[PDB]
RNA sequence: GUUCGCGAAGCUUCGUGGACAUUUGGUCAAUUUGAAACAAUACAGAGAUGAUCAGCAGUUCCCCUGCAUAAGGAUGAACCGUUUUACAAAGAGAUUUAU
RNA sequence: GUAUGUCUAAAGUUAUGCUCUUAUUUACUAACAA
């Protein structure tokens, strides 16, 4: 378990990267920490670190404390503060969602503001309007190096991915439209996907494209809008009654 | 202006101190809902507690949706707000929308009006709070070692974390898609499958009115696969 | 009646405290800390509480909220109010607009 | 007269707050990292409004790397107030550097006191403070006299040549400079760090000026009389009726103008 | 740990009761996904009017530069589009209906 | 030649009387040549 030991470093701030990414224009800018005079080809690229969580995920600073609040640097695989964060370092269960349910409805479990209306993209974290546990997966396309997998593959590989990090309501990759919908059992698990996933590879050992991981563009782990289809809404729409109930029998 | 209105904050969220020390930065933040300056509260909990509570947002807004200005919850029932529309809308009504204006001017405005939303204007007077609650009230009342099973007649509805919980509490892996309801449930060793078969909507094979019911999984199965 | 002097003094009193109160808080807002020198607790329930002003670092904004952002003022006209005019004019008002 | 109320000086309150902290740091170290300091200020400031294309030189003179578009160009135009700030800390940053030298092995306590005067002396020629700020001549001329009169109490058997120092008086010159300066930048930069973060006030209103006066006037103008008109018209007509009353009210300017009588028939 | 009282070994040492001192900081957390802005390549290249020119205004839920209530951004930009009813009274002719 | 203003800068949001052929004018425009 992940209680059993202390977490380990995900990788030493020697290993870890600078603040100076790629040159994508002619001049760097200082208040900023972007680059310009020149914004040609797109600037996203792939994870260095995966969130390896049974060789990484343990004991902290936090797990003494009782910080409620999970490390967006161990979501992302390169917290270089191990056991020494005050963030902690496991995956999210129903006793942690639980014990910070109420905060966790105006912010995220990364413990930072959600917002009015979600980024254009639907792409940052998520709002607080909504209550939504379903992430939109683009970029599978880039995240493999143009692998021409099959849809069964690529389904199975996401399910291996995301099911690693978090109780899933359920999975579904559509071929018409080369992405997934990853429905979770929880806000804050979702949200720890939607960062412990953004920009990383779907490749494995296995595959031939194991070196070239690093040289495409990264999985697009965003949030989901949900569907048009009406199989799915009235499911949805029960759930919500359902819940109703329980909190309308819960006033009294 | 003036600090004329005072903070909205609930109970839970402030914690159970009989004395908690906040500050306030006046001018400061724009808020969480309609980008506008407000006086910025904010306190840990407890005095050794890490996590800070800032009011994210402003007294007009919390007002007008009548919640809290740290929790985004109805101050009276401690709820999400667009849930609370949604039993309000329920109960006593057939519609009752909060409508918050995604674009960033419009919901300035908004905010400026001192006007209740739908859900609000119930909740605001207790008397009529009451009154809904009451209405609601009254509206409730063979073991080949496979480790590799492919379970069928599955609900529609149902998650996933609530299959791989019941097997658990009998006794690991899972694969469940709800169009096909193909389960392709995997265990983690042959043993504990052999345990898990031992132990026993739950229609059952272990490959590696019965009839109508593989017509439905067919059609569907095919649907999925056309898919 | 002309106001009675001793509600003049209230009114006076009343009016003069708030503007004195308005100006200092557009002082002390201000960044000028030269006009910092004219400047002439709370319960959220039954439940009880201290509040305080942290003071900030003066390098960083005093009020990091203020942005100058354009704001459309909605009327907030509730309250209807007449617009109420006596006359009935026919002849000279009929016999007029030919000359206007 | 110097006003007595205000008794709460600047030093004293950083001192009163927790972000300060207090060292004994050597006056050469000071500087230098005041320099530091000031650079990383003003490239932020630059960085911040966007204009990366202007490169600060660790000498504190700006110049573009590449040529502007005029759009560019127009932005980069940074104003009288952070110009300032980085001619001030030319200033500084060459009396400071002449102390690094000295200090640095380099030159003598002689070459250093006749390197600051120099300095002082030329502060004109050796940094367009004056450019931006013109009555910073007043100052300059001032040194200049002090030069003229120093030299020659300097060099009454001594014959001529560069090797006098003595800073003292031009360097109290430069002293009362700022002093009669830190208002005016505090005012100056603070609106303009202001602006860049909140917004520019958008309650700009103009003032009457010279140049637009006229127009002003004529506005003012054909907004009473269209009042008064209004007043007058018993229908209470429309404001496309009174654009034909106002343009009516034009024609008869001009005809007044030319004197042409301005008798149109079918008026009131 | 200092010190002030006590006890147990030799003014020295081990144990005991005190006094002193007794709540830091965070609105923030390390790179993509919570927000800049130009830049480049391409395309056009500027208000009156025939043509060439100075402008100053105005409205704007547009701003930028500027210390700015100077001024300047092409007269800073956009404004040039769309456009039906407080709809009446009177007469004549034709059609229908009724008495 | 410019101000200025648009444009591009890549990842897939889960629904079933005429046609013709020419030659000439005039005008405007043209950082194209003389
Ligand atoms: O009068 P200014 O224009 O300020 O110029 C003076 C002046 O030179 P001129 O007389 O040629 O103008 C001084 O010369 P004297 O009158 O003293 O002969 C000379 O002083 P030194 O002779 O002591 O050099 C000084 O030069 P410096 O600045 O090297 O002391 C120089 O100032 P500029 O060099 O700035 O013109
Ligand atoms: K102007
Ligand atoms: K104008
Ligand atoms: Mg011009
Ligand atoms: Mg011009
Ligand atoms: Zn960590
Ligand atoms: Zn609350
Ligand atoms: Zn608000």
């Amino acid at each position: 378990s992940w209680r059993d030991k202390s977490a380990k470093v995900q990788v030493k701030e020697s290993e870890l990267p600078s603040s100076i990414p790629a040159q994508t224009g002619l001049t760097f800018n200082i208040w900023y920490n972007k680059w310009s005079q020149g914004f040609a080809g797109n600037t996203r690229f792939v994870s260095p670190f995966a969130l390896q969580p049974q060789l990484h995920s343990g004991k902290t600073r936090g797990d003494n404390d009782g910080q409620l609040f999970f490390c967006l640097f161990f979501a992302k695989g390169m917290c270089c503060l191990g056991p020494k964060c005050e963030y902690l370092h496991h995956i999210p269960d129903e006793e942690d969602i639980g014990k910070l349910a109420l905060r966790t409805e105006v912010l995220d479990c990364f413990g930072r503001e959600k917002f009015a209306d979600y980024r254009e993209d639907m792409g940052g974290i998520g709002s607080f309007r909504k209550k939504n546990k379903t992430l939109y997966v683009g970029g599978i396309d880039g995240a493999l190096n143009s692998k021409h997998l099959k849809p069964a593959q690529i389904e199975s590989r996401i399910r291996f991915v995301f099911s690693r990090l978090g109780d899933i309501d359920r999975i579904r990759y559509v071929e018409s439209k080369n992405c997934g919908f990853v429905k979770f059992k929880y806000q804050a698990n979702a949200e720890f996907a939607k960062e412990a996933m953004s920009n990383q590879t779907l490749l494995l050992p296995s595959d031939k494209e194991w070196d070239d991981r690093r040289e495409g563009t990264g999985l697009l782990v965003k949030w989901a809008n949900e569907d048009p289809d009406p199989a799915a809404q009235k499911r949805l729409q029960e759930e919500l009654k359902l819940e109703s109930l329980n909190m309308m029998v819960h006033l009294i | 202006e003036i600090n004329e209105p005072p903070p909205n904050i609930c109970e839970q969220c402030l914690g159970d101190e009989a004395n908690i020390r906040m500050t306030k930065i006046p001018q400061g933040s724009e808020c969480k809902i309609c980008t506008l300056p407000f006086t910025l509260y904010h306190f840990k909990t407890s005095k050794r507690s890490n996590n800070i509570i800032k009011t994210l947002i402003c007294v007009r807004c919390a007002t007008q949706r009548n919640i809290c200005q740290c929790c985004m919850l109805d101050s009276r029932w401690h709820i999400p707000i667009q849930l609370r529309d949604h039993l309000i809308s329920l109960v006593n009504e057939e519609n009752v929308m909060t409508e918050e204006a995604k674009n960033d001017m419009m919901k300035r405005f908004l905010s400026l009006k001192n006007v209740k939303l739908g859900g609000a204007q119930i909740t605001s007077d207790p008397s009529e709070a009451d009154n809904i609650v009451d209405k609601l009230k009254n509206i409730l009342l063979k073991n080949p070692s496979t480790k590799s099973f492919f379970l069928y007649n599955i609900d529609a509805s149902i998650p996933e974390w609530k299959i791989t919980d019941t097997v658990s509490q009998l006794l690991l892996s899972l694969i469940v898609n709800h169009k096909a309801k193909c389960g392709g449930l995997r265990f983690q060793s042959s043993e504990l499958g052999e345990r898990f078969v031992s132990k026993i909507i739950f229609i059952i094979p272990w490959s590696s009115t019965a009839e109508n019911i593989k017509l439905s999984l067919s059609l569907n199965k095919l649907i999925q696969l056309e898919l | 009646p002309l106001p009675t002097k001793a509600e003049i003094q209230e009114c006076t009193a009343r009016t003069k405290s708030y503007i004195q109160r308005l100006v200092n808080a557009k002082l002390a807002n201000s960044n000028n800390r030269a006009s910092s020198r004219y400047v002439t607790l709370l319960l959220n329930n039954s439940h009880h509480i201290e509040v305080v002003s942290k003071q900030m670092d003066p390098l960083l904004p005093r009020f990091v909220g203020k942005k100058a952002r354009k704001v459309v003022a909605p009327t907030e006209n509730d309250e209807v109010v007449p617009v109420l005019h006596m006359d009935g004019s026919n002849d000279r008002g009929e016999a007029d607009p030919n000359e206007w | 007269l110097p006003t007595n109320h205000n008794k709460t000086k600047l030093l004293k309150s950083l001192k009163n707050t927790k972000y300060f902290q207090q060292t004994t740091i050597d006056w050469v170290e000071a500087g230098l990292q005041l320099c530091r300091q000031g650079h990383n200020m003003l490239n932020l400031l630059i960085h911040r409004k966007g204009l990366t294309y202007l490169h600060l030189d660790y000498n504190f003179n700006l110049k573009p790397t590449k040529t502007l578009t005029t759009k560019e160009r127009k932005k980069s135009r940074l104003g009288n107030s952070f110009h300032l700030m980085r001619e001030l800390l030319k200033m500084m940053k060459l009396i400071v550097d002449t102390h690094v030298q000295f200090r640095l092995g380099n030159v003598d306590a002689f070459q250093l006191a006749d390197g600051i005067h120099y300095i002082l002396n030329h502060i004109g020629q050796l940094t367009g403070i004056y450019r931006y700020k013109y009555k910073v001549m007043h100052q300059i001329r001032a040194c200049k006299d002090l030069k003229h009169i120093i030299y020659y109490k300097f060099n009454k058997n001594l014959g001529k040549g560069p090797g006098c120092g003595f800073w003292q008086p031009a360097w109290r010159v430069w002293l009362n400079f700022l002093r009669g300066t830190i208002p005016l930048l505090e005012r100056y930069i603070g609106n303009l760090i202001t602006r860049q973060f909140e917004g520019r006030s958008n309650e700009i209103v103009k003032t009457t000026t010279k140049q637009r006066l006229d127009a002003y006037y004529d506005l003012e103008l054909r907004n009473s009389v269209m009042d008064d008109i209004l007043e007058m018209m018993p229908e209470s007509i429309r404001q496309k009726k009174a654009r034909t009353i106002l343009q009516h009210l034009s024609e008869a300017w001009r005809c007044w103008k030319a004197n042409i009588p301005w008798d149109v028939p079918g008026m009131p």
